[PDB]
């Protein structure tokens, strides 16, 4: 059994999430399923569950009037509607098929086959090129600042790529305000400062903007 | 939380790992099944086991019996026991609990299996740029690198005060020396940059504290 999570990666905060989770190798029908979600760096958070024979649902109480968990046997999928999002519906997105056995008469269920996992994003934002700072300065650290970028991902090198020793790129984060911002660093000598030109490439082909900062002491 | 559980730990190869679930003081953890997955980066949870006594628990398909349940009843914590530590091992372990129509999950635990020596991590942090400040913004850079296990939590202060608002940080990566590495921002007005005596950035590893300040 294979369950393959579908769906728009980017939603709009006060529109609607909406997920379909292709399952392949099994029925709906005989089956219970569920949606599980994981907020970048958090840890999981069930959102509901739904019997595939009977089509009765159940839903977290703190998510009660977001959740719409529905089934579609003609094509053996089942699907997860959120409305109304809002950044703390960012989150990688599960689709579940529930395991269940049956102890000393006792009813256990547990979460059993579970799907790859989606990212959807949720932002305001449209595609806006980046900002780049720099980050002025035995080794000195300098680096660039790339700030409130929309949408992922951007590239960073230096001196056009001919500099790579000692240079870190880190990831993106995503801020309040629904844009991104990375940082890149490197360490170079101290004397080099004086004669060598430092210059930080950003690269964001979403919309199509290159930015190069020379970076100076 | 209903569920508590360490954010991180770690424990040689060949060693025993013993990662708690507690349950909050309304949720004797005597009338509870406690689930517990397994999480690889990049890869969705595994179901490993249940417990809820010696003669109520099942094990997960294909999962191996040093993987082992149990509870602490004066601790009100659920536990999942790891025997013979392996490489493999390391991942994110949740537990998760069912109560009144809803499962609820812990934060999840990071286990490290070492694999190279302990290291604290190198600080730097740059303050805001002229070119920011002059487009009416500021933004506190605070990299945080060649540290392991990779686990750290980073702490902003404004002069000796804590501050909250305006703190992303990212989740530490190892980078080509094999260490692990992380970066967080704050952001300000220029005015509250301007304002304050100091701004530091603080970050713990283990046994370690280290923090970095910068001034206007």
């Amino acid at each position: 059994v294979q369950l393959v999570e579908s769906g728009p990666g980017l939603v709009k905060p006060s529109e609607t999430l909406s997920l379909t989770c292709a399952v392949s190798g099994g029925s709906i029908s005989t089956n219970d399923w569920s949606w599980i979600r994981q907020p970048p760096g958090k840890g999981l958070e069930w959102i509901g569950g739904i019997s595939g024979s009977s089509g009765d649902t159940d839903y977290n109480p703190a998510l009660k009037s977001q959740v719409t968990i529905s089934t579609d046997t003609s094509k053996n999928q089942f699907s997860l509607k959120l409305t109304s999002v809002t950044a703390a519906d960012t989150a990688v997105y599960y689709c579940v098929r529930e395991g269940i056995v049956l102890v000393n008469l006792a009813v256990k269920n547990w979460f059993d086959v579970w799907g790859p996992g989606v990212l959807v994003t949720v932002s305001s934002a449209s595609t806006k090129g980046p900002s780049v700072f720099p980050l002025a300065p035995g080794t000195a650290a300098l680096g660039c600042l790339v700030k409130d970028y929309f949408p992922e991902p951007v590239t960073v090198s230096w001196n056009s790529g001919a500099l790579t020793s000692g240079v870190h790129t880190f990831p993106a984060v995503l801020q309040s305000s629904g844009l991104y911002s990375l940082s890149s660093v490197v360490t170079v000598p101290s004397s080099s400062l004086g004669t060598q030109t430092y210059i930080c490439n950003v690269n964001h082909k979403p919309s199509n903007t290159k930015v190069d900062k020379r970076v100076e002491p | 939380p209903v569920l508590t559980q360490p954010t991180s730990l770690s424990a040689s190869p060949g060693a025993s790992a013993r990662l708690s679930c507690t349950l909050s003081s309304g949720f004797t953890v005597g009338r509870y099944s406690i689930f517990w997955y397994q999480q690889k980066p990049g890869s969705p949870p595994r179901y490993l086991l249940y417990y809820f006594s010696d003669s109520s628990q099942h094990q997960g398909s294909g999962v191996p019996s040093r993987f082992s349940g149990s509870k602490d009843a004066s601790a009100n914590a659920g536990l999942l026991l790891i025997s013979g530590l392996q490489s493999e091992d390391e991942a994110d372990y949740h537990c998760a609990i069912w109560h009144s129509g809803a499962w609820v999950f812990g934060g999840g635990t990071r286990l490290t299996v070492l694999g190279q020596p302990k290291a604290a991590p190198s600080v730097t942090l740059f303050p805001p740029s002229s070119e920011e400040l002059q487009a009416n913004k500021a933004t506190l850079v605070c990299l945080i690198s060649d540290f392991y296990p990779g686990a750290v939590t980073v702490a902003w202060k404004a002069d000796s005060s804590p501050v909250k608002a305006g703190v992303e940080t990212t989740t530490p990566s190892k980078q080509s020396n094999n260490k692990y590495a992380a970066s967080s921002y704050l952001s300000l007005t220029p005015e509250q940059w301007k304002s304050h005596r100091s701004y530091s950035c603080q970050v713990t590893h283990e046994g370690s504290t280290v923090e970095k300040t910068v001034a206007p």
